[PDB]
């Protein structure tokens, strides 16, 4: 349902594609994907999280960073940081603005992420304590609709 | 939908290779090349059992519900990055040794789980049998053949 | 219980559920007494209130009625060429399978678990004697356990032919309070325990007749001191097992302690004069190294 | 069907297959990252090898029977590479630097070097043909490889011989290794870089004192200093172990001769006081030892 | 012998002592002499041994002897099992010593490899030396299986006494002069056992703490016997009778080893007075007297005094006690008799200790104490002192002592060695002759002090995981700052000096006068000489204490919510009263000293009210504030409410009226925006308590529940201004400090300026503030300690931090912490360390009355 209603409203949807042998790394780096499509491509993505998908506290924490806060500052610091903002640039002169300081830029790259990227939880019982976890954090909770399909 | 077999001892992996003979491929959710074996193994129609159900990895998901993408005469599934194509000849069986471990809840729902496990009313139905044979020997004969001749 | 709950009435079950909670600490609650209705367990109950206990135990075996089956006849009836017999460290049934062999199918062959080179002697004596047909022991196996998860796993599996090989039979000696031994293996051999408890007067006269084996290797008096170290080897092992009265822990000396007291002694005849009283020392030394050397405990010391 | 979506695949890799390679120190040029190629070559083995199971691939098989051949024989030369790559580079460290450990052993690197010419023209030619499959095209590689190993075994098993042959000459030698071993038989010209290992092989004396000509004695980890009765000479037509041997030998005899010494004193009446100042602290202990159990023993 | 009752008697106790004899009778001089002991002989090889630090000659220890030459007789290995710290391989060391041989210690386990050991054992083997597995017990299964399958070819070997034995697969030599023992320590079920293999080639024997007489009464004839006898029994006496009467706490140890720690600093002592009585009773007041609480320090006194009886006047008396007063004067604190007594203790052990530990309720000034002591040994000596504060916790076991990269394996420094070759490495500089102090002020728990149990032994030497052991000077010093002793081990409290703040040092009004001098310095930069002369005269007319007294007293009769003490509250109170008389100071101000008396009062009892009912219930903080009308001067002006003082712009006016609120209006595109906010009775209240707490510059913490509007006051009271720029960071069950890291990069920028020798300020020039959202939830370690809480307590007390991976110090500037929170009664809350709360002003807001809204 999740996905049917992400295709009526024109959302790419973006499952991750997780496995055991996967990484942490390998989580960043579909966030990372997924938020340069929705900030220097415009996709309009919807993020489609499952209890499955959540292996370690780790991804919980990118995601309480990605909903609490519109960016992670921890997938573009450093070299990166300044690929991202070269590239944030390049889109921000095609849509016809140029923005004086550093600070403006990455503004305007939070708010195109908070007005692109869609996340919605599939989570299965709350009495689980993995997907307890899910509901106690505060981000997740508060930023989130709750619904509640159980039976 | 795929079959879980839940057999302390893995008399049933031997029976299962001994239905589809060579066909049959044994691969585990550990070992190394699994994540490719698989990939090949969908690719040309071979029954695959795979040995240790308890841990299980989501990138088989798309592949255990039955979720395919179609086309004019080709039937692919994304594994991974992937898109591997289905054969048709292929069968899929999973196999775990001890009910202590608990697999995922997406998996067990997807699935038909069966047990082969010999409990303490294996024993409440065995005695049943011998003490037949051994007290009215000639009924529990004719039982048998009752049905077989039926 | 098992039985007499589901035939008898439930009179019967509460009254000997109230005596088993008297024989334990639960609670002393009053029997149901009624004349000739059942005698049995008005007798159950004369051996419970006289504070006889041991006879009150064996009253649940002797209503079963069976006679209950020695290791030898357990030996004959069972049809397997595998058998471990463990037992508490006090005793080993070595002996008594010594006797078991003796008194029929002689063939009768002892293995010591020890060094490298014990093993491999073990291992070529398996396969050779599994073809003659001679019994075969393997004494306290548990000290090489890395080797039996190895080799014995896979011998003692792959030989459903030693049941095809001659009437041989294979024990294995294990010690209950030791290490774990895998259940498989020990699922398909037969199982034992040895549980023959010797007397103090037995044990004395056990150690005083492997003694004059020796031949004659030290003087008259020798004699009289390996005499007293037999009976005062008997009288601590036999307090061994006592575990809350008599020693506060349950410990275990083995016949190395005997050995090293007894050295002590030869030592102390060959180095001091043949006055009798140098027994002042004999005793510091016995009872705080030979013997005292494992205990821990001030109270046992 | 898929056989052709697969097999085009496979050949795009392996027209693509590219060795990382970056130089050491002396000429040689050694390959990085070996494991994703061979692992690479192991999948596209085993999934040719599965294609076998298909149907529709009968007639298609003879070009995936040829790309197999091709393959089973890069992995084959691919495991004898490899280990060519390693025995080499560990039997550098331990050979191709040192003028003394080759002069010890002149045969082992004789052969070393005679190796490591031709591995250099093997690697530079495999190299410069930019392409990593076609390197089976190669004359003599996988007998070069298997051969290569061969004496690279052949020379570890003298050297690992030899230096367990030393170390039961001298058994101290047990307790230092390869590293400090080989340090020792390489700095024996110079006979003073040994003293920092004895505090190792000994636990108790830190270092050795010299003449450059003869060993006056030693000193221990504490500060004390013991001297030799017989200061043992040493020259170029010497051995570690013959010297070290001889060496663990005096050091006991020196301290029978100053116990001794120490005990004559103080039986003829002597003060401890004297003797503190001359005599190292092992000696005059046990002489005081002895003393003091004999004067009992009467005294009892 | 002498005192025996009998010739047999005397006998038997020369039968058990080792007898050194010398045989006079045949060659082979090696083999000459040999040692008799309970009938056994043993031949003496001649390896040389040096001058190791022989063992005190006790009974337990001839016992040992005893029965290890009676194991090797039969030639059985030997074998004791025991506690830690029995010294059950000091034992087989000693006796190899005696009898002439450097026994070789196996340290299993310890990142141990197999194939070493099986080298050692060739080589012990052949060289017929003795061997000995210290903690034989700790080995992994596949190891301990293959050494004790090897241990018994060889006892096997000896016990026969085959030429040539097959261990390892390998037919090797034995020297029958081989010998080996084990040591068993106790693990979690008890004490460990051999492998039933060795059972039958070792001997076993038991280890008991020996009984302290004997050890107290040799120990003492060592140091200088006078009377060792009678001062032993007295001590045993004294300790036994101390942990009598004393009451039962967990950090009391009057053990064996508290004594042995007793005779240790007994000997430096005896270098000051002599080898009497009277240097012990110094030694025990040294040693006990500061590790004990009020109530039995007396009882300590009593039992000395009735025990043994010995001075009256202590040397150093008036010398160090001056210079306290000098370095307190300077400091800012006062001297009263428990601070006075305190340093005393401190000062009295740093010189025997070399490790120290302060443990007290949180911010008992435990750091001002050691603090002063340092200040004032800087002028007694001359030695001049430098100081690394580490917060323990903040940083893991890798970034700290040292981190091994796995594939390179590249050993890197970390923080705590990378401090220790500054002394040892390179002293280009005065560091032969200064006094290096290591403090740590986070919780200390057991993982963290093993890896540096090396340093606090008798070795004086810090052991590098792999490579190194450093040795450390004698003007190398560490301390422990921390506030429980839950997690600790005795071992690690006798290993060191303890000492117990059992109550708060001073009173209060010191404090506050402390900290209006830190404030009248932190003003004086700004603004003029002469008016802080003036501002002082008036504030000491102004408050006398008599008035605050009570209100402090009623302070503990509320409700607090996130409860501080109302001592460590003095910090948030004056503060803030000192800025806002700052702001009112200059431009704006009258000269009619009933009024301008009147608004100074007001201001103060405004600053009053936050400091101490900040957090209460907003309910019981207007009943507080009559309670401050009450205990404070009557005609004084009163507080209501919303109190606000009112002064024109331009032109000079006084007055006080209150509750103006401006009208807002938004069209209708505007209703949901993150930076909308309606002002309300209560918004414009609290942003301004709000905006006058960081201009104080200290820390912020917003309890309550969630969207009270804790995010939108914080966020709308600086989105307006331009003064400070606000940076958004959100905890969660687990965030690191790397997060909050990486979370600031973006807007900060380092800059290498001579001021602070790395400094990490904002990357523009105004002020950033940083907001930590759920500051209660991160969770703790195991030990139960949270890091990033300590983390945040390290910016806002040293102002600054220890890069993590470069390791060294970085100062923060113009950097405010601010946090919200919900209260830690609700479920998933975890309750934070006082020590931290305490540099933070605490602000409670709930749900606005239900009609407001």
């Amino acid at each position: 349902l999740t996905r049917f209603v992400a295709w009526l409203n024109g959302l790419k949807i973006v499952q991750p594609k997780i496995h055991r042998h996967s990484n942490l790394s390998d989580f960043d780096m579909i966030l990372k994907k997924a938020i340069s499509d929705c900030s220097l491509k415009e996709s309009r993505t919807c993020l489609i999280i499952d209890e499955s998908n959540i292996l370690e506290t780790a991804f919980l924490e990118r995601m309480n960073t990605l909903l609490a806060n519109a960016d992670i500052p921890d997938l573009f610091q450093g070299e990166e940081y300044d690929k991202l903002l070269n590239n944030l640039r390049n889109k921000t002169r095609s849509l016809g603005l140029l923005l004086d300081t550093e600070q403006e830029l990455y503004d305007w790259f939070v708010g195109e992420i908070a007005k692109n990227l869609h996340v919605v939880f599939t989570i299965c019982d709350p009495t689980n304590n993995k997907s307890s976890a899910m509901i106690s954090s505060p981000a997740l909770f508060n930023r989130c609709i709750i619904n509640w399909m159980g039976d | 939908a795929v079959p879980f077999l839940l057999d302390p001892s893995s008399h049933m992996i031997t029976v299962i290779s001994n239905y589809y003979g060579n066909k049959t491929v044994l691969l585990s959710f550990l070992e190394e090349g699994f994540v490719k074996r698989l990939e090949n193994a969908i690719r040309f129609g071979s029954v695959v059992i795979i040995q240790d159900g308890e841990f299980f990895d989501p990138i088989i998901s798309r592949l255990i519900s039955r979720e395919f993408n179609h086309a004019g005469n080709r039937v692919t599934v994304e594994i991974g990055d992937h898109e591997v194509d289905v054969s048709g000849d292929f069968k899929l069986f999973i196999h775990s040794c001890d009910p202590s471990g608990d697999i995922p809840i997406f998996l067990r729902s997807r699935v038909r789980l069966v047990h082969f496990v010999t409990n303490k009313e294996s024993i409440e139905t065995r005695i049943f049998d011998i003490t037949l044979t051994e007290e009215n020997a000639e009924m529990q004969r004719k039982r048998e053949d009752l049905i077989k001749l039926n | 219980c098992l039985y007499k709950f589901d035939i008898e009435s439930e009179q019967y079950k509460e009254a000997v559920l109230t005596m088993i909670g008297v024989l334990s600490e639960s609670s002393d609650g009053v029997p149901k007494l009624t004349v000739d209705t059942n005698d049995d367990l008005r007798y159950l109950w004369d051996y419970v209130t006289t504070k006889s206990y041991i006879s009150a135990l064996n009253w649940f075996k002797n209503e079963f009625f069976v006679d209950e089956w020695n290791i030898a006849d357990v030996v004959a009836n069972s049809e397997n060429n595998y058998f471990t017999m463990a037992s508490e460290r006090d005793v080993d049934g070595t002996f008594k399978l010594i006797e078991l062999a003796k008194a029929s199918k002689e063939s009768l062959k002892i293995i010591p678990l020890g060094s490298i080179e014990n093993l491999n002697y073990a291992q070529e004596e398996i396969s050779k004697s599994k073809i003659e047909g001679g019994w075969i022991l393997l004494q306290n196996i548990q000290m090489s356990l890395s080797w039996v998860k190895t080799y014995l796993h896979k011998h003692v599996e792959e030989t459903k032919a030693a049941e095809e090989h001659e009437k041989f039979k294979m024990f294995m000696t294990c010690h209950l309070t030791g290490d774990k031994l895998p259940a498989p293996l020990l699922q398909r051999t037969d199982r034992v325990v040895y549980e023959d408890i010797p007397g103090i007067l037995d044990t004395v006269k056990d150690l005083w007749g492997s003694q004059f084996f020796t031949g004659k290797i030290s003087g008259v008096w020798s004699v009289y001191c390996t005499f007293l170290l037999s009976w005062f080897h008997a009288l601590i092992t036999a307090r061994t097992r006592l575990v809350p009265h008599g020693f506060s822990k349950k410990y275990y000396f083995n016949d190395c302690d005997f050995q090293f007291a007894s050295v002590y002694l030869e030592n102390v005849l060959a180095t001091n004069s043949t006055n009798n009283i140098p027994w002042a020392q004999v005793r510091d030394h016995i009872a705080t190294i030979v013997y005292g050397g494992k205990i821990d405990e001030e109270k046992d010391l | 069907f898929v056989i052709e979506k697969s097999l085009n695949r496979i050949k795009k890799f392996w027209k693509e297959a590219q060795y990382e390679v970056i130089e050491h120190s002396s000429g040689l040029k050694l390959v990085r990252e070996w494991d994703v190629l061979e692992q690479a070559c192991k999948e596209d083995l085993e999934e040719l090898v599965s294609m076998k199971a298909s149907n529709y691939y009968k007639i298609f098989e003879q070009d995936c029977l040829d790309l197999e051949s091709k393959l089973t024989k890069l992995s084959e030369i691919q495991v004898n590479w490899v280990e060519v790559q390693f025995y080499w580079l560990d039997l550098y460290g331990i050979l191709g630097e040192n003028l003394d450990i080759q002069n010890f052993l002149p045969l082992e690197t004789s052969k070393f070097k005679s190796l490591t010419s031709e591995y250099k023209m093997i690697t530079t030619r495999a190299f410069q043909l930019d392409t990593t499959i076609e390197v089976i095209h190669i004359p003599n590689f996988d007998t070069t490889l298997k051969l290569t190993i061969d004496s690279l075994k052949m020379i570890k098993s003298s050297l690992s011989t030899f230096l367990e042959r030393q170390r039961r000459q001298f058994p101290r030698f047990y307790f230092l290794g390869n590293d400090d071993l080989l340090k020792i038989i390489g700095s024996g010209k110079h006979h003073d870089q040994v003293s920092k290992f004895m505090k190792k092989m000994f636990g108790s004396i830190e270092s050795i004192i010299f003449l450059e000509d003869f060993i006056t004695g030693v000193r221990s980890v504490e500060g004390e200093v013991l001297n030799l009765n017989e200061k043992i000479e040493l020259k170029d037509s010497i051995q570690a172990q013959e010297w070290l041997n001889i060496l663990d030998t005096e050091i006991k005899l020196s301290v029978f001769t100053q116990f001794r010494d120490c005990l004559g004193q103080l039986k003829d009446g002597t003060d401890i006081e004297v003797v503190v100042s001359k005599y190292i602290f092992q000696a005059i202990l046990l002489s005081a030892q002895v003393m003091w159990t004999e004067l009992v023993e009467k005294c009892l | 012998l002498k005192n025996c009752s009998t010739k047999e008697e005397a006998r038997l106790l020369w039968a058990k002592v080792q007898k050194f004899y010398q045989k006079n009778d045949t060659l082979d001089d090696l083999n000459s002499v040999f040692i008799s002991q309970s009938g056994y002989l043993l031949q003496y090889k001649f390896e040389y041994i040096g001058i190791p630090e022989r063992l005190i000659y006790t009974p337990l220890l001839l016992i040992g002897f005893a029965t290890l030459t009676d194991s090797l007789h039969q030639k059985y290995g030997g074998c004791f099992f025991g506690p830690a710290g029995t010294g059950k391989t000091e034992t087989v060391k000693a006796f190899g010593q005696n009898l002439g041989r450097v026994v070789v210690v196996f340290n299993c386990d310890d990142s141990f490899d197999y194939q070493v050991l099986s080298r050692l054992l060739v080589g012990i083997t052949q060289i017929g030396a003795w061997g000995c597995f210290d903690q034989f017990n700790r080995l992994d299964e596949k190891v301990l299986s293959a050494v004790s399958a090897n241990i018994q070819q060889i006892q096997n070997g000896l016990q026969v006494g085959k030429s040539h034995i097959t261990l390892l697969e390998e037919e090797t030599p034995l020297s029958p002069h081989t010998a080996v023992f084990i040591t068993l320590n106790p693990g979690y079920n008890g004490r460990s056992e051999l492998p039933e293999n060795l059972k039958k080639s070792f001997r076993e024997f038991s280890m008991k703490s020996p009984q302290s007489g004997t050890i107290a009464e040799m120990i003492l004839q060592i140091m200088g016997f006078e009377d060792s006898k009678s001062l032993a029994s007295k001590i045993v006496h004294f300790l036994e009778l101390l942990s009598s009467k004393c009451s039962s706490m967990n950090h009391y140890h009057f053990g064996l080893r508290t004594l042995k720690g007793v005779l240790r600093n007994c000997s430096p002592l005896i270098s000051e007075f002599g080898e009497g009585e009277k240097t012990v009773v110094e030694s025990l007041k040294r040693v006990i007297l500061p590790s004990l609480g009020d109530t039995d320090e007396l009882v300590f006194k009593d039992e000395l005094s009735k025990i043994f009886d010995s001075a009256g006047t202590p040397l150093n008396s008036k010398a160090i006690v001056q210079c306290l007063k000098d370095a307190g004067q300077r400091s800012g604190f006062s001297m009263s008799e428990e601070f006075l007594k305190k340093c005393m203790q401190f000062y009295y052990m740093q010189k025997t200790q070399q490790a120290l530990i302060l443990v007290g309720k949180a911010g008992c000034g435990k750091t001002a104490t050691w603090k002063t002591v340092i200040d004032a040994m800087a002028i007694f000596d001359g030695h001049a002192n430098v100081v690394y504060v580490i917060d323990t916790k903040v940083l893991t076991k890798e970034s700290l002592y040292g981190s091994m990269l796995k594939a390179t394996l590249e050993w890197r420094d970390g923080l705590f060695t990378s401090i220790l070759r500054r002394v040892n490495d390179d002293i280009t500089g005065t560091f032969k002759n200064s006094r290096i102090w290591v403090v740590f002020d986070s919780d200390l728990d057991p993982e963290y002090v093993e890896a540096m149990n090396s340093v606090l032994d008798d070795n004086k030497i810090l052991t590098l995981p792999n490579g190194e052991r450093l040795p450390i000077p004698p003007n190398f010093r560490i301390l422990f700052e921390t506030d429980n002793l839950d997690h600790t081990t005795p071992a690690t409290i006798t290993r060191c000096g303890l000492l117990w703040f059992s109550t708060d040092v001073c009173s209060i009004s010191s404090k506050i006068d402390h900290l209006l001098n830190k404030s009248y310095e932190a003003l004086d930069n700004k603004l003029s000489m002469f008016e802080l002369d003036k501002l002082k005269d008036l504030i000491s007319d102004s408050f006398d204490m008599a008035s605050l007294t009570n209100i402090f007293t009623c302070s503990n009769d509320l409700v607090h919510i996130l409860g501080v003490r109302t001592f460590n509250k003095l910090e948030t109170a004056v503060q803030l009263a000192v800025h806002l008389i700052s702001s009112y100071r200059q431009w704006f101000q009258n000269l009619d000293d009933k009024s301008l008396k009147d608004v100074i009062t007001l201001l103060i009892k405004r600053s009053l009210l936050y400091a101490l009912a900040g957090d209460s219930t907003g309910e019981s903080q207007r009943a507080f504030i009559q309670t401050i009308n009450t205990y404070f001067g009557h005609d004084s002006q009163e507080l209501s409410d919303y109190s606000t003082i009112v002064i024109a712009n331009d032109k000079l006016s006084f007055s006080s009226f209150c509750s103006e609120i401006p009208s807002v209006s938004l069209e209708a595109h505007e209703v949901m925006r993150p930076d909308i906010v309606i002002p309300t009775i209560d918004t414009i209240k609290h942003e301004k308590i709000f905006y006058d707490l960081l201009n104080s510059k200290r820390g912020i913490i917003l309890c309550g529940p969630p969207g009270s509007g804790k995010t939108m006051i914080m966020n709308n009271a600086l989105r307006n201004s331009s003064l400070y720029d606000v940076v958004g960071i959100n905890f969660s069950k687990d965030t690191t400090t790397e997060h909050i890291l990486s979370a600031l990069h973006r807007h900060t920028n380092y800059v290498t300026t001579s001021k602070g020798l790395t400094l990490l300020p904002k990357s523009d020039i105004k002020n950033l503030v940083l907001f930590c959202d759920e500051i209660n939830l991160p969770k703790l370690d195991k030990y139960g300690s949270q890091n990033v809480v300590l983390f945040l307590r390290q910016l806002m007390e040293k102002q600054g931090f220890w890069k993590t991976p470069e390791n060294k110090w970085v100062t923060i500037e113009r950097i405010h912490i601010v946090g919200a929170c919900n209260p830690p009664t609700d479920p998933g809350r975890i309750p934070m360390s006082e020590r931290f709360t305490r540099h933070a002003a605490i602000l409670y807001l709930g749900y606005p009355s239900g009609k407001s809204l």
